[PDB]
């Protein structure tokens, strides 16, 4: 499924996920896609900040769902 | 439709962290001028 990560430079990235991915995974394909390290990454979501070793679908991430990146 | 999440990564790229910046955005009632000067004020 597809979701969306906006960045502040106001690019929107998409990727290519399943609900079962965890962050971590979410964060290393922003790395193959954009270059940017996994450590640098911070992700929100629907006022949270997403977890590393817990999967999109623990945070009720859906399908055309927007993220939102800030660097560190 | 508030713009909450965009307004959190806003802020958190000022120097924020994420805490204070969901708390700020609470206090201040979404405002992100109000937010951001409560983030100035009490940076620490």
């Amino acid at each position: 499924m597809q979701i969306f990560v906006k960045t502040l430079t106001g690019k929107t990235i998409t990727l290519e996920v399943e609900p079962s991915d965890t962050i971590e995974n979410v964060k290393a394909k922003i790395q193959d896609k954009e270059g940017i390290p996994p450590d640098q990454q911070r992700l929100i979501f629907a006022g949270k900040q997403l977890e590393d070793g817990r999967t999109l679908s623990d945070y009720n991430i859906q399908k055309e769902s927007t993220l939102h990146l800030v660097l560190r | 439709l508030e713009n909450v999440d965009a307004k959190i990564a806003k802020l958190m790229g000022e120097g924020y962290a994420f805490e204070e910046v969901k708390r700020a955005l609470e206090i201040a009632q979404n405002n992100v001028e109000v937010a951001r000067s409560i983030l100035r004020e009490f940076a620490f």
